[PDB]
């Protein structure tokens, strides 16, 4: 079973967004399909639900006339149409399901048993920007056999970058004072490898269209 | 319709037993769902129906119910264990718990202190960023000091800290301090001061821009 | 359950005992064990059906699930839906399985299904709430406390 989100990025106050939440392994008939939305640092919130077979519908009081839940049965893929928005939107939004009937075989109680992993929405009048990548070398200054290595990502928007390696510190991105995010990446190597491996990591911002590779080399 | 989650976080030490509880505010509703989350994870349920176990959960897991007081247990606290747990009423408008955040207990651990010169591209790009690097520490308070030639400085770093690690239950620290090219060209000795339960003195690791 | 024709209730049988559910299984339980708490059940009329049939519909959860019955190879199927009962109120051909007639006799009550007719709540013989085609197990009582 899956269910994958997609749509989230950068709009600006009272712009709008439509979101696709794309089922698989279940049936739209016999479940139904849940927006839940999550600001950084805070707790979950719910936004709207639908019952596909049924074509009901029912939203969070801070999100009605402005948000409408939909679904397509022949795509197996629901909708969030975001109208109007503020920047108190600004959250991740989650997909889930649930299944309807008490006598279907994997019913939960109307729990929400399945989710995606969410899609990142910014409201904000700020533009876009891709981020700089400055490695972080290893040195004595980094040496314990064990080295530490990384990459500062540094100065975009919005949120978010993955950083990948080809021992991990998966630090949060911070929020500058030019209202721009930076995050470092760790990763920790022994110093048999230095010389025998050069390592790299690569940065994805995809609100900008940016990938880089840049090569963290010792001293 | 609430759902008042107590408490907003807790820390215990691995195989103490745990119970996390959630008022209802009305008395009507019984379908209440617990549900874990992970750092940069989506929600993941264990507890349906108020006590039932969901498939794949742990047996440690358990929820019970005594009125509108909804409760999660966990029996013996495994160090994976570290997440936000919230409660869920399930119906119409749904609602959740605050939350409550739970951190693993553990022994006093050192920060191993690393440092890092800035590269030489963001030095043609105009600036200069430090970084003072914290590994492998408990608890997860610690204070982190920048003196550039002997002068504490103030106001131009930020520290970004890890989520407390689900192995080995520490925490990591990263310290960047953000100079221009020109002040960092104008003195030589960058320090970075790191004082922590795990030392008996503060500790200090140096660099020489030379 | 705030609605025109609108009230709270309890549902009992003739030996006192009261409609709980457990998972999403109605049951039949003493509501004075700390086992059995009893369903707050909401009340709706279906306004398009024959009023001479006292049409209603069922929501338990304070009328946040709704009961129905379904046509199955089993047979007719009593389940538990994620439907709330104003939802019900809206009304069209949909809302007619989730209708229960009710047909009194006497100071009690018959639950019978409007999307399978001739089929009555029924109670358990032994310690689920099913459906069955006048007896004391297919008897009901309903109270506002």
């Amino acid at each position: 079973v899956q269910l994958v989100e997609s749509g989230g990025g950068l709009v600006q106050p009272g712009g709008s967004l439509r979101l696709s939440c794309a089922a698989s392994g279940f049936s739209f008939s016999s479940s139904s399909i849940h927006w839940v939305r999550q600001a950084p640092g805070k707790g979950l919130e719910w936004v709207a639900s639908i019952s596909p077979y049924y074509s009901y519908t029912s939203y969070a009081d801070s999100v009605k006339g402005r948000f409408t839940i939909s679904a397509d049965t022949s795509k197996n893929t629901a909708y969030l149409q975001m109208n109007s928005l503020r920047a108190e939107d600004t959250a991740v939004y989650y997909c889930a399901r649930t299944v309807r009937g008490s006598k279907k075989p994997y019913f939960s109680g109307w729990a929400m048993d399945y989710w995606g992993q969410g899609t990142l929405v910014t409201v904000s009048s700020a533009s876009t920007k891709g981020p700089s990548v400055f490695p972080l070398a290893p040195s004595s200054k980094s040496t314990s056999g064990t080295a530490a290595l990384g990459c500062l990502v540094k100065d975009y928007f919005p949120e978010p970058v993955t950083v990948s390696w080809n021992g991990v510190h998966t630090f949060p991105a911070v929020l500058q004072s030019s209202g721009l995010y930076s995050l470092s990446r760790v990763v920790t190597v022994p110093s048999s490898s230095l010389g025998t491996q050069t390592y790299i990591c690569n940065v994805n911002h995809k609100p900008s269209n940016t990938k880089v590779d840049k090569k963290v080399e010792p001293k | 319709i609430q759902m008042t989650q107590s408490p907003s976080s807790l820390s215990a030490s691995v195989g103490d037993r745990v119970t996390i509880t959630c008022r209802a505010s009305q008395s009507y509703y019984s379908y209440v769902a617990w549900y874990q989350q992970k750092p940069g994870k989506a929600p993941k349920l264990l507890i349906y129906s108020a006590s039932s176990l969901y498939s794949g959960v742990p047996s440690r897991f358990s929820g019970s119910r005594s009125g509108t007081d909804f409760t999660l247990t966990i029996s013996s606290l495994q160090p994976e264990d570290f997440a936000t747990y919230y409660c869920q009423q399930v119906f119409a408008p749904i609602t959740f718990g605050q939350g409550t955040k739970v951190e693993i207990k553990r022994t006093v651990a050192a920060p191993s202190v690393f440092i890092f010169p800035p590269s030489d591209s963001q030095l043609k790009s105009g600036t200069a960023s430090v970084v003072c690097l914290l590994n492998n520490f408990y608890p997860r308070e610690a204070k982190v000091q920048w003196k550039v030639d002997n002068a504490l400085q103030s106001g131009n770093s930020q520290e970004s800290v890890t989520e407390q690690d689900s192995k080995d239950s520490t925490y990591s620290l990263s310290s960047t301090l953000t100079l221009s090219k020109a002040d960092y060209e104008k003195h030589k000795v960058y320090a970075c001061e790191v004082t922590h339960q795990g030392l008996s003195s503060p500790v200090t690791k140096s660099f020489n821009r030379g | 359950c705030s609605l025109p024709m609108a009230r709270y209730y309890i549902i009992k049988d003739a030996h006192q005992k009261a409609l709980y559910t457990r998972n999403g299984q109605l049951l039949l339980g003493d509501p004075d064990s700390d086992n059995y708490s009893p369903e707050k059940v909401c009340i709706l009329p279906n306004r398009g059906l024959d009023r001479s049939k006292v049409p209603i519909f069922l929501g338990m959860q304070g009328g946040s699930c709704c009961l129905a019955c379904v046509k199955t190879r089993e047979g007719p199927l009593l389940q538990l839906e994620d439907v709330n009962i104003e939802d019900l109120y809206k009304g069209g051909e949909q809302t007619t399985r989730f209708t229960f007639f009710q047909r009194s006799l006497g100071s009690a009550f018959r639950l019978e299904a409007a999307a399978c007719p001739g089929w009555f709540l029924c109670g358990p013989a032994e310690p689920p709430v099913q459906l069955t085609k006048p007896s004391t197990h297919t008897e009901f009582y309903f109270e506002m406390s």
